[PDB]
RNA sequence: AACUAUUCCAAAAGUUAAACAACUAACUUAACAUGGACUAGCAAUUUCGGUUGGGGUGACC
RNA sequence: CUCGCACACGCUUACAUCAGUAACUAAUAAUAUACUGAUAAUUAACAACCAAUAAACCAAAACAACACUAAAACGUUUAUUAAUUACAUUGUUAACCCAACACAGGAGUGCACCAAGGAAAGAUUAAAAGAAGUAAAAGGAACUCGGCAAACACAAACCCCGCCUGUUUACCAAAAACAUCACCUCUAGCAUUACUAGUAUUAGAGGCAAUGCCUGCCCAGUGACACCAGUUUAACGGCCGCGGUAUUCUGACCGUGCAAAGGUAGCAUAAUCACUUGUUCUCCAAAUAAGGACUUGUAUGAAUGGCCACACGAGGGUUUUACUGUCUCUU
RNA sequence: ACGAGCUACCCAUGAGCAGUUUAAAAGAACCAACUCAUCUAUGUGGCAAAAUAGUGAGAAGACUUGUAGGUAGAGGUGAAAA
RNA sequence: ACCAAAGCUAGCUCAACAUACUAAACAAAUACAAAAAUACACCAAAAUAAAAUAAAACAUUCACCUAACAUUAAAGUAUAGGA
């Protein structure tokens, strides 16, 4: 009477089911048949020189903690363009039309790394 | 008329497009705002879809007309698949050449001295022949596709082997699959040769003329035979994009400068997909003739004329068990009046080296009545075989 | 849709009986719309364009339980929208015929931002008003700096 | 003959006749989805 | 569920087609037909049926034909004749005495002294003598052959009035026709056909035809020797 | 009944005379197609009164 | 003693190593491929995934030389564009699946007939009856519904019915039933999803059953054509009497009644209401059997076909030979 | 509503048929694999909700068979056995 | 003396109220053969409920029978029905 329950994975079917594991496509068939991997496909790994610097996986343990406040957008927003602001309004020179002298950006498809559609993983 | 495609199966015409698009001055509400289709809404209608970028792959195909090398002057094409529908007829026509039966003299002389036969020769090309026809694979019956090819291979060799004897033989070069543009026009019809043959025996020296001034002159008297309800161009490629420039396979200054012989194998399993033994006359006249005229061009020039110093090209050609001989003699680069010196071809045709094989002993009332091989032998085509081959030397 | 006795004598049989409406196709000349429609309309449409002497009369001129269309108030939301707006479009050339008629009609002028709510499914009015209201949710530094605004103005003003 | 192997399996023909997709097909079939998420069956289809 | 037909192809061309059968089923699945079914695989020769057909439509004369091989058909019960001319081949039907490396002429020219009739002849039917053996009968003008197709089959030109044709269909019923419409000459091919003896039951098999019922109809009164007057003559000529 | 074909009247589109005699009617119909009939096909619904020297046949009520 | 190794499909860890099994799985144990736990494991070269659009090609597979008829699966090349850049992803165990079972059943392909796989007996005893086998004096169907079964036989003849190979009630009927080549009726004059990419030598709706000799008379009824007349039986269906006559039984002839026509040819006690075990001949020592003739069958009979015949049949009957434990009569 | 993974008939697409006899791959003949299911005996809560043992019929065909598709209950399918 | 025997909890039932009425949980994957990131389209749709049953059969008829308007009466009255 089969299987119901149990999940459906390449392993089951005939010769002609493959299905993958849920690992990313690296690349696309080419012409011969055989297989074309893009480079820009395959995650490349950011990894810092981790051997100059002093820190560690576990922290002392009579070190405190301390008290817990949530990042907020307005706290963000007190630390950065805040103190730049009021420098400018009490100078006079804030101009209310362009912005992007204190970090604000109009609008995300020039930038690299955008925000919300989000262009990078991780 | 009677129409060849079918409604049902023909893309369905669009559906009609709603009531809301006839009335002049109002917005029709679509579900384009929710980005999926919804019942109660009125279909949208969408501009042609630009993407900025163009992808190489996923773009619609360019129109032909676009090309840089697009003529209106339709151009027809022979490539190395095309079947002509009267064969060495036609193939004449388009070449304006004479056909003779024999091969030439020269290559019959060469053929019958007793000095020219390998050390034993009935022997070993009854070897070459059991070999390609059954030693040569793993399985009971190789099919064509394999032993053809073995067959003609197994011949160049038992030919190259006079090597030692005649040492001319080694100023020549074997080449595969070399693009070939021959571009000629005759009497109002543009014609091309062009593609690639299989398989081309190049020489560093030229091949000696072998028509006599008679037969040239005779040749000036030949009427060319007509077919008239079939055009000449019948079976070939129309074609409005396509280069007029003369190409033989090499760039200057190649060592091996002049095309000696075609070789042009039918190994197809299905009799339909091989050629018709006339159709493939047909194929190694042009082809052979396109080679010549690319040389012709390049010693001489586009300028048409009739040459004071003929060009000579060989072809062989092959079902595996049959042979099919030619030798071309060009002689004009002006093909465009039909009233001039013409060309000269002799075909031996239908040249059989052996009858019939057997790749199983055939067993009749629990007794062995045909043992394995080949049943008959000529060893007249493997003589003319070896003629071709030492026709420079 | 419904039954019949046959004979119509109560004790015979009960059969299931279908009267449908004789339908034919028939061209309308639109006045204010300017235009021929080819529609399929019954003799007893026909009856009331002629009653009410006019096809843009007609469809102008009756309730929306009365068309049962949704074409006809497609066709009425266009006239009533070309007659609160005036639109010139109507007679590019002419604007003696368009005054002309832009005038028999003015019994039936409404404003605009009636006009063009009349002839609307309840789904084609919620997708109207939802993109009336269709707004990209704005940045918190607007909101940010203008609260900072607010409040450097008035430290500014109390000195 | 002898009876009651009716059932020769391949997973082919399941999944082409009980599937989720089939189900989706039809008003019909998504009626079954409907059912069956109403009466909280574990499997709603194959 | 729903089938596709194989008959779509848009080019024509000389080259047998593939195709499949459908023993009696309508694309819904359903039986249509009753014991049709599993004959021999068969692939399809495209038919010419408009037999003036002038290859460029820039020069519009009357033309002329090579017939290069007559073939067997698996499709219709005529032999059919592989016919070049130009750039163009096509497949016809094949006239009774056809044989290959023939002459065929082409031609929508009428004229007042008609013309003496060859085989592979197609002509208008007004160009014709009036007792003339004709073939691959056109209806209306520039529609194409449909009438008297089958193997061995022809009708006969009756005579010509008022600029139209009345012809004699194999059934022995009068069609009238324009006399701008084109017909062959001559008898179809395969004339024997009529008296080929299918030996066994298989034999049947292979053409596709499945037995008949084994139920027992008892005969009803449309059972009998009916003798009725031959029908009225059938008129493809539109009155004004 | 529906449905599938037939035949007809009506609906719908039209078309002709200015009709005849002396001092309004008639005809037309390409495909769809409505209302009402007709003739068949294919069918739909429903039923097998009781007595009886078992029932049936016969007889009777 | 011999169904073996692999792959597909399907199963999903039931496979491997170590340990444990008082009880749970094995239809018992021993112990373990199947119960328990812990720990591991199948690694791509094989396989899946793996281009479109134009253009020339009429030419079967059968060792393919060349053909046969039922007309046949399977691609080259030319042109136009096809991201160009190691390593992508996924199947890899098994003693396995479908049959409620660790079921004598059902299961595609390639190679093998052993080199690979396996064990008919838990231990005794040697009663009956039952199952499967081997042998049997003399006889050789005397058994029996029937030579069913069995045999040291493995042959000949004759009828009935169906022409033939085929098909059918999966699980009580394989036939004489159905189909069928052939012969016949009916209905159709035609175009893009069936029929059919066909066109009256075609296609549907049937009947009957090859071949051979044939297929007689009837249109009143009932149908169906012809919307009424009139036409149709290879449409549904029908095809008779009473009295008097040749010296005598019969009745060529005669009378008369009624019918739309009055059952023709053939065959016949039949697979044919009853009478019936008709009558006679042949076969046997003996026959309600079988065959052959006679034959009113007053209820045969001519395409709801009638009569002969070849060949064929796990059809139904009969004879001869042979063979036998079927039987005398069992061991 | 769900069912043609069994079975009936189709559609695509594959696969099988060795030896012998014959001018022959002839719905010929002998006889395997293969497919059926004649007759008997077992078995009858059986090994089996149709089997086992023997014996039989066909075995280049109207043949067997794999895979994927189709037709659905007022229906389908049917070499009619409801 | 074995096999056994006894608990009182888990939760449920029916109403009231009530805001209002598709709970919870969503990182990825989910309508390829659901849970498989990535390629030029199509997409979608409606037709009266029927019958079992009651009428001692059954043929017209047969309350309720997935359509908001409750309650006290008028009233099982007027009417409708093989009356
Ligand atoms: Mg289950
Ligand atoms: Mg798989
Ligand atoms: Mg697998
Ligand atoms: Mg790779
Ligand atoms: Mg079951
Ligand atoms: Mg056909
Ligand atoms: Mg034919
Ligand atoms: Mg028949
Ligand atoms: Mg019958
Ligand atoms: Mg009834
Ligand atoms: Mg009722
Ligand atoms: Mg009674
Ligand atoms: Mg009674
Ligand atoms: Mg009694
Ligand atoms: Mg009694
Ligand atoms: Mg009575
Ligand atoms: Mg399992
Ligand atoms: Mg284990
Ligand atoms: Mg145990
Ligand atoms: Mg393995
Ligand atoms: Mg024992
Ligand atoms: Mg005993
Ligand atoms: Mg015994
Ligand atoms: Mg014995
Ligand atoms: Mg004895
Ligand atoms: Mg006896
Ligand atoms: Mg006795
Ligand atoms: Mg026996
Ligand atoms: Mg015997
Ligand atoms: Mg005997
Ligand atoms: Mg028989
Ligand atoms: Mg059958
Ligand atoms: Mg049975
Ligand atoms: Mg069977
Ligand atoms: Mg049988
Ligand atoms: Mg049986
Ligand atoms: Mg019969
Ligand atoms: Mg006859
Ligand atoms: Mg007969
Ligand atoms: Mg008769
Ligand atoms: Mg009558
Ligand atoms: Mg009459
Ligand atoms: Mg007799
Ligand atoms: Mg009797
Ligand atoms: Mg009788
Ligand atoms: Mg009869
Ligand atoms: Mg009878
Ligand atoms: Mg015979
Ligand atoms: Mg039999
Ligand atoms: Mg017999
Ligand atoms: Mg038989
Ligand atoms: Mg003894
Ligand atoms: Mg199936
Ligand atoms: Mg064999
Ligand atoms: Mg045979
Ligand atoms: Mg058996
Ligand atoms: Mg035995
Ligand atoms: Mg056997
Ligand atoms: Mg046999
Ligand atoms: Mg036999
Ligand atoms: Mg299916
Ligand atoms: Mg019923
Ligand atoms: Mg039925
Ligand atoms: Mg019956
Ligand atoms: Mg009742
Ligand atoms: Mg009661
Ligand atoms: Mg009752
Ligand atoms: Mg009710
Ligand atoms: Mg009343």
């Amino acid at each position: 009477g089969a299987d119901r329950m149990s999940k459906w994975t390449s392993k089951r079917g005939p010769r002609t089911f493959c299905k993958g594991r849920g690992a990313k496509g690296t690349g696309f068939h080419g012409r011969d048949g055989k297989f074309v991997q893009i480079k820009e496909m395959i995650p490349e790994l950011v990894v810092p020189e981790l051997a100059g610097f002093k820190l560690k996986p576990y922290v002392n343990y009579r070190a405190p903690e301390g008290t817990d406040t949530p990042l907020t957008a307005k706290q963000l927003f007190l630390e950065t363009a805040a103190p730049a602001i009021e420098k400018d309004f009490k100078a006079g020179t804030f101009d209310p039309e362009h912005l992007e002298k204190y970090g604000f950006e109009p609008t995300q498809e020039g930038k690299l790394f955008q925000l919300y559609p989000k262009n990078f993983p991780r | 008329a009677y129409e060849w495609g079918v409604r049902s199966t023909r893309k369905p015409e669009p559906p009609p497009l709603d009531r809301v698009y006839e009335i002049p001055g109002l917005e029709p509400i679509t579900y384009a705002g929710k980005m999926h289709f919804m019942p109660g809404l009125a279909r949208p209608v969408f501009p042609p879809w630009d993407p900025g970028w163009t992808h190489p792959k996923f773009r619609r195909l360019p129109p032909l007309h676009e090309h840089p090398l697009y003529k209106d002057q339709a151009c027809y094409v022979f490539h190395q698949r095309c079947r002509l529908l009267e064969g060495v007829k036609q193939a004449l026509w388009l070449t304006k050449t004479q056909l003779i039966e024999g091969l030439p003299e020269k290559v019959l002389r060469l053929a019958d001295d007793p000095r020219n036969h390998i050390e034993n020769q009935d022997e070993r090309v009854l070897n070459a022949i059991s070999h390609a026809r059954l030693w040569h694979s793993t399985e009971d019956i190789p099919k064509r596709e394999t032993y053809c090819p073995v067959i003609v291979d197994s011949l160049i060799q038992l030919c190259k082997s006079q090597i030692l004897k005649h040492p001319s033989l080694a100023r020549r070069i074997c080449a595969q699959n070399n693009t070939l543009s021959a571009t000629w026009n005759r009497e109002s019809i543009l014609l091309q040769v062009h593609g690639s043959s299989g398989a081309r025996l190049n020489a560093k020296d030229p091949l000696p003329p072998v028509a006599s001034q008679e037969e040239v002159e005779a040749t000036k008297n030949h009427v060319l035979e007509t077919f008239y309800p079939i055009s000449p161009t019948m079976g070939l490629q129309e074609c409005n994009v396509y280069d007029v420039n003369d190409d033989t396979g090499f760039q200057e200054g190649y060592p091996y400068p002049c095309p000696h012989t075609l070789y042009f194998l039918e190994s197809a399993n299905l009799r339909p997909r091989r050629f018709q033994p006339d159709q493939l006359r047909a194929k190694m006249i042009l082809f052979a003739f396109g080679s010549a005229l690319a040389q012709a061009r390049l010693l001489y020039g586009n300028d048409s004329k009739v040459l004071e110093q003929p060009v000579v090209v060989q072809s062989v050609g092959t079902d595996g068990r049959l042979f099919q001989f030619l030798v071309l003699q060009l002689n004009t680069t002006d093909l465009a009046s039909d009233e001039g010196v013409k060309n000269l071809a002799w075909v031996d045709s239908d040249q059989l080296l052996y009858q019939h094989f057997w790749c199983l002993p055939v067993i009749k009332k629990k007794v062995v009545v045909e043992p394995v091989g080949p049943i008959g032998f000529q060893p007249e085509t493997f003589r003319k075989f070896l003629a071709l081959y030492l026709h420079g030397a | 849709l419904g039954h019949r006795y046959v004979n119509n004598d109560k004790l015979s049989k009960r059969v299931r009986k279908v009267w449908k409406p004789q339908l034919f196709q028939r061209e309308l000349y639109s006045e204010i719309l300017d235009k021929r429609f080819t529609v399929t309309v019954t003799m007893r449409t026909l009856d009331l364009i002629d009653q009410a002497c006019g096809f843009d009369f007609y469809i102008l001129k009756t309730p929306k339980e009365d068309l049962c269309s949704k074409f006809g108030m497609d066709l009425k939301r266009g006239m009533l929208l070309r007659l609160a707006r005036q639109d010139p479009q109507l007679h590019p050339d002419d604007p003696a015929r368009r005054a002309a008629i832009y005038d028999r009609y003015k019994a039936f002028v409404i404003p605009e931002a009636e006009a063009e709510w009349v002839g609307l499914t309840l789904d084609e009015a919620v997708e109207k008003q939802r993109l009336l209201e269709e707004k990209d949710p704005i940045p918190l530094f607007k909101i940010f700096v203008e609260e900072l605004l607010g409040q450097l103005q008035q430290q500014a003003l109390s000195e | 003959k002898a009876r009651g192997n009716e059932y020769q399996p391949s997973n082919i023909k399941r999944k082409h006749k009980h599937g989720w997709v089939r189900r989706l097909r039809t008003p019909t079939g998504v009626q079954v989805i409907l059912r069956r998420m109403h009466k909280g069956r574990k499997s709603l289809s194959h | 569920a729903t089938s596709v037909s194989w008959k779509s192809r848009t080019k024509y061309t000389v080259m047998p087609v593939k195709m499949r059968k459908s023993g009696g089923r309508n694309h819904t699945g359903q039986i249509q037909v009753h014991g049709i079914g599993g004959g021999h695989k068969q692939r399809y020769r495209m038919i010419d049926f408009l037999r003036f057909r002038p290859e460029h439509e820039s020069k519009p004369g009357p033309f002329e034909e090579k017939v290069i091989a007559v073939r067997y058909d698996p499709c219709r019960s005529a032999d059919i004749a592989l016919v070049a001319g130009g750039n163009r081949k096509r497949w016809i039907i094949a006239t009774e005495n056809m044989k290959a490396g023939d002459t065929v002429l082409n031609s929508d020219h009428i004229g007042r002294m008609a013309v003496a009739a060859r085989e592979g002849d197609a002509h208008p039917l007004g160009a014709l003598p009036v007792g003339t053996l004709i073939n691959n009968v056109e209806s209306e003008p520039g529609r194409g052959a449909q009438y008297i197709r089958a193997a061995g089959t022809c009708g006969v030109l009756l005579r010509k009035v008022n600029g139209t044709a009345i012809i004699q269909l194999p059934s022995k019923r009068q069609m009238q026709v324009l006399e701008t419409c084109i017909a062959t000459v001559g008898r179809v091919s395969n004339v024997d056909h009529n008296k080929r003896v299918i030996g066994k039951a298989g034999r049947n098999r292979w053409l596709g035809k499945r037995p008949n019922s084994g139920l027992w109809q008892r005969k009803g009164g449309w059972a009998g020797r009916k003798i009725r007057p031959l029908p009225p003559m059938k008129s493809y000529v539109k009155l004004p």
